[PDB]
This record gives C-alpha cells, structure tokens and sequence, in this order.
C-alpha cells in the first residue's frame, strides 16, 4: 500500500527546504490513492490536547522520496508482515537500538515548516522512546503545576538524562504560547483531584487509620481475599430530590470520573507504533538524522 | 565471477505478494 | 503624446486531476479462476465457468 | 465554445492490494487540463427554480 | 494458521441459520488446530459483568467460512498485526472508518442462536466503538458498585469488580497527591477568569462541591524536600495507571476499521473490512 500527495505549486528554493524532510510522519484522513497537501496540515500553533486526540482519529504514514510533482507516503498501521522503512528522528534526545517509539505532539519549543509560498504550515510530531516519553509529559505538567501555586522559583529539576547528554528542557513561553499546553495541564490535574475526592468520600476513615499499620493492613487485606470487613465502604446519605440545586449523587460522579479517566488514558500515546531494528550502521542515532525501523 | 544472477534469483524474488487470495 | 502599441505576455499553469475505481473480487472464486482449487468433476467445471 | 478546454489523459495502470479476504484491484489514471482562451469562455444562466 | 471447528449433523432448518453467521467472533479455550462445536458454547443470557470478566482469559477467533462439514476460524491475535480480515458489525451503533472496536457481551438476552439439533446455543458478542464501550463499562461498574434496558447484578462477582476498581483508586494517593489537592481553590479561582478553564471542569464534578465546603491549610513539607520532588512522581504514576484502566475493567480493543473503497459508515448488521491491531 502506498499513497502520494498532490503537491501544489509552491516555489523555487523552498521546495529544496521541504526536501530536507524525508523521514517525518504525517497523518492522513483515509486510505485513498490520491490526497492533497491542503488537508494534511495543522496550525503551526495549536493546543496539544486536541491534537493528541486527533492523532487517533487518523492514520499514520511516513514520507518517502519527495518530488516536484508529488511526494509518496507509506502508512504504518495497515500492512503485512511488518515491512521495513526509514524514520528520521526529530526528538530532543537520541533513541537507542532495540526499543520502541511513540508519537507525541511537540510539547517543547514548537517546530513547523512555514510554507510561506502557498500560505500553509505543516506540524510534524515527535519521535520518542517509550520509557522517556511516558515521563516527559509529566515533566512539562509538573513544571506548569509548580508554577501555578506560586511556589519556589526553581529547584534544578528541569533536566532529563538520556545516553549521558543531559537535556536542558528549554524555558516556557519562548517559542510557543504558555497556552499551547495549558489545557493538558488542567485536564490532567483536575481529573486526579476528582479521583482522590471521590475515593475519600467512599472511604472516609481511610486516612485516620494507623499511619503505618491500619492503612497497610487495609490494603493487604483488600488486595487479598474477600475479608472486606463485610461492607468496608461506608453507606452514603440520601441525595436531594433532583429539583434542589444542591443534589449530589456520589455514584453518578463515579461513573463520570471512570468515563473521563478512560477517555484521557486512551488518548495519551504511550502505545508503541514502531520498533528500531537498525543493522549495519552506527549503534545509536543522535537526533536529526534518519534510522531504520520496523513497524509493530 | 561470482555475483548476482543466482545472487540475481536471490535478491529479487521480491515483486510477487499476492499469489492471490481467492478461489 | 501618443501611446505606443502595447505588448504583454501571460502564462497559465496546468491543473491536475485523477480518476479511479475499485474492482474487488471475492475470496472463493479466483482459484477456480486460477485453477488451483479446481478438482476434476462435472460439477466444479460449471462453477469455474 | 468550439474549443474551450485543453485536456491531457495520462496512462492507465493498476494498483492492487489484499483486503476483505479477496483481492482489491484499484484502477487509476492521472489526467490534467488547463483553459485555452483569454477571458471567460463559458457561462450559465440558472433558468428554472 | 486456521482453526478447524468440526460440526455434528444438523437439520437444514438451522444450517441455513448458522450459515448466515460468517463474520461473528467466538471464544476458544485452547489454540489446538482442531476443535468441536461443543467447546465454543456459552449458556444463555446472564452475568454480564462475569461474562466480560471471562473474555479476558480465553482468546477470541472470528470465523470465515461455513461448509456443511467443517467451520473455519482464525486466531484473532497471536502472530498478526496486519492480518486483514472481515467481521460483521453486530452492535446497535454503526461505526465509521478509523476507530478501533471492542468486544462486549450482549444485553437483554434474546441474542442466542439456539440449535435444537444438538441442544446447544451460542452467544455472539456485539462490537462497539471504543468511545462507547468505555461509557458502557463505566455505567455498569458504577451501578454494580452501588449494591455494596437494564439487567440486575448477582452480588457474587460484583465485589471482585469493586475490588479491582478501588485498588487502582487507592494506589493513586501518594505524598504528591496532597500537594495537587492543596490547590483546588487555586484552581477554581482560575476556572472563572477564562472560558476554556471553566469548560474543562464539568458541572457535577464533585469538586466544585468541595472547594465550597472545606478549607485546607498549606501542605506539610515532605521528608527530604531539598533533594526529591513528589509531584512529578505522582503525575508519572497517574499517567501509568490511567493508561491501563479500561483494560482491567472492560477489555482492550483488538482491531480498527479500515475502508479503501466503500462509504465510511457501515450500518448495523452488515459486514465490514478491518485490520487487526
């Protein structure tokens, strides 16, 4: 399977700048034999939450040779037996051999190919190993959160080690707006707060137990068989008659939180899409150049 | 005097994937 | 003063379209057409036809 | 008009792929066009409603 | 590989009924090559939560052809990530190109293919898109958690699901969690100065009814707060635990629909191509 893209009449010179991107991954809409560059495109600056959510409603595909007529592309998900392909790394740090890769939008200082000729912009996602990708987003949001409450100016924790060369985590509000990732921060902090609230409302005495014995015994007997102190969870008081503006049904809130937490936890990437199987080359690929990979 | 028409045969058995799936 | 005769040049770029259509064939009917699964009977010949 | 359009047909070709069990043959044909006249050479009227 | 499910002899009144099931999925117990129809056979309606809990130990297989002698199938996922196959949309909702699919036991009963020729019957599960299977499993576990188109639970397996839920919930609370909890007023005061912030907070969010009833002091500093920092570990934990919540409650999706030619939407009760993930 292979699809090209109808490449509009851009310009001299700038086409030779697009040609520098022969390994980036772009998201189509549906698998046809003919697409258009008009649609495989996003605003150079947009929220990361809705972009991360849209990355699922679409298909992935990499960019093979680009030609003045058109550029060809091969999809990742669909296929057979897992053919090989090239994947230009773009991340902040290199990716080692024998591992997995994930696709997250550019949370850090944004990059985008400003096609000024035909007035449109392309925004390619990042390529990170799973281990560090599960926690880079956490770094971003933990920074944002500690900035929220007006705490200590800094601590010296905006660094990530990877293959020795410690990254610096460029400062916020430099390349993007602070609002580029604020929706992610809100939607992730509020959900955990709501989860803790609903839990403590179900089990009121959880925190007044022994600071080292009652809590540990409770968990060890819960994870084990069905002691459960009969009904360990407490009985909730009756609710309001649904016309009083202060009705609060605990279990409705529980359903809402379960659903929303599922919806989040899905649209977070953290699922391998490809796996590096380099051969006859340098052992690890620094950021900026291409690498051989097999889809998963 | 040793390379690729049996190393010919060898690499590009490649452009054959259907061997169709249909009777 | 009079206006000298005017000359002008203009070019038009091409427009690119395409046409396509699908031809999907079933999963039980090509190896009667490929003759692989054909067995020698007076019943399978009619099915290949 | 007598010739209000210039039209080029490319060369037909097949691209095929397995899915839905059976085979899925996909015909394509690249084709291009560009107007061949200064000023407008076509118009409509929107007669009825 | 192709699982070969054998068949006894049956009256033609029901062979034509079984023949119309060419794209529904079954659940084996072992991946032997041969298998008999009696192995893949569930009782009639009952224990929706228990049944769902059963789909997570055995592995599924969709059937592809029905001859009057044998019945072919295909092990769903053991060795293929691109095995293009077909399965029919047997749920109430039509599904569009792009989204995955998840298996869920049916509701209301009455979706049981009884074959009197051998006194057996099957229960083919319906196929829902994810954005709805999540809501369904959420509603069901939340309702069944109350008993400490609506069927009732059985109380012999509800407690197991409540344990599975409350366990993931309790392990979320850590030293970092209280720091994040210490700003609920500082969050609500923000969710009133711009639009999107007010939007991201739901209405009955059970936390607008906390910042308006309870005040909390500055958070106590943890042990060794000059070297480590709790919030980042807490958020890493939260991400790791939320990324696998639907697994422990519902089931992981198995395939996403792909369509090259036909219209995107495939209405209920009609076959549709797919590629497995």
């Amino acid at each position: 399977m292979e699809v090209d893209i109808a490449l509009p009449t851009l310009s001299p010179g700038d086409l030779s700048a697009l040609q520098r991107c022969e390994g980036r991954v772009v998201f189509l809409e549906t698998l046809r034999r003919h697409a258009t560059l008009r649609e495989v495109a996003l605003p150079c600056g947009g929220d990361v939450l809705a972009a991360m959510a849209a990355y699922r409603r679409r298909f992935a595909a990499v960019i093979t040779r680009v030609t003045p007529h058109r550029m060809l592309a091969t999809p990742l998900g669909v296929g057979g037996r897992g053919q090989s392909l090239v994947l230009q790394n773009t991340g902040p740090f290199d990716l080692t051999n024998g591992d997995h890769v994930c696709l997250v939008p550019p949370l850090l200082g944004d990059e985008c190919l400003r096609l000024t000729s035909a007035n449109l912009e392309l925004r390619f996602p990042m390529t990170l190993p799973l281990a560090q990708a599960r926690e880079l987003t956490a770094r971003v949001v933990a920074r944002a959160a500690e900035t929220l409450r007006g705490g200590a100016p800094a601590r010296g924790a905006d660094v990530v080690f990877s293959n020795g060369r410690r990254y610096q985590l460029p400062p916020p509000h430099r390349d993007n707006a602070e609002a580029a990732t604020r929706s992610l921060v809100l939607n992730m902090i509020f959900l955990l707060n709501e989860g803790a609230v609903i839990l403590l409302s179900l089990i009121p005495n959880l925190l007044t137990l022994g600071a080292q014995d009652g809590y540990a015994n409770a968990v060890i007997q819960l994870g084990s068989a069905t002691r459960e102190l009969g009904q360990l969870v407490r009985q909730p008081p009756p609710p309001l008659p649904q016309d009083h503006a202060r009705r609060f049904c605990v279990f409705e809130a529980l359903e809402a939180w379960i659903a929303s937490a599922s919806r989040l936890g899905d649209t977070l990437g953290t699922r391998p899409v490809a796996r590096v199987c380099i051969f006859d080359g340098p052992p690890t690929v620094p950021p900026g150049e291409k690498a051989a990979v097999v889809e998963v | 005097m040793s390379v690729q028409i049996g190393n010919g045969l060898l690499m590009v058995v490649a452009p054959g994937t259907l061997t169709v799936g249909s009777a | 003063p009079a206006d000298q005769p005017v000359h002008n040049y203009m070019i038009k770029r091409l427009d690119r379209r395409s046409l396509n259509a699908a031809f999907s064939i079933a999963v039980e009917a090509l190896g009667l057409i490929s003759g692989e699964n054909l067995d020698g009977t007076h019943i399978s010949s009619a099915m290949r036809l | 008009e007598k010739a209000s359009e210039s039209y080029f047909m490319g060369q037909m070709q097949v691209a095929r792929t397995e899915s839905g069990g059976g085979l899925h043959l996909q015909l394509t044909q690249p084709r291009a066009n560009v107007d061949l006249g200064v000023g407008f050479t076509a118009a409509y009227a929107a007669a009825a409603l």
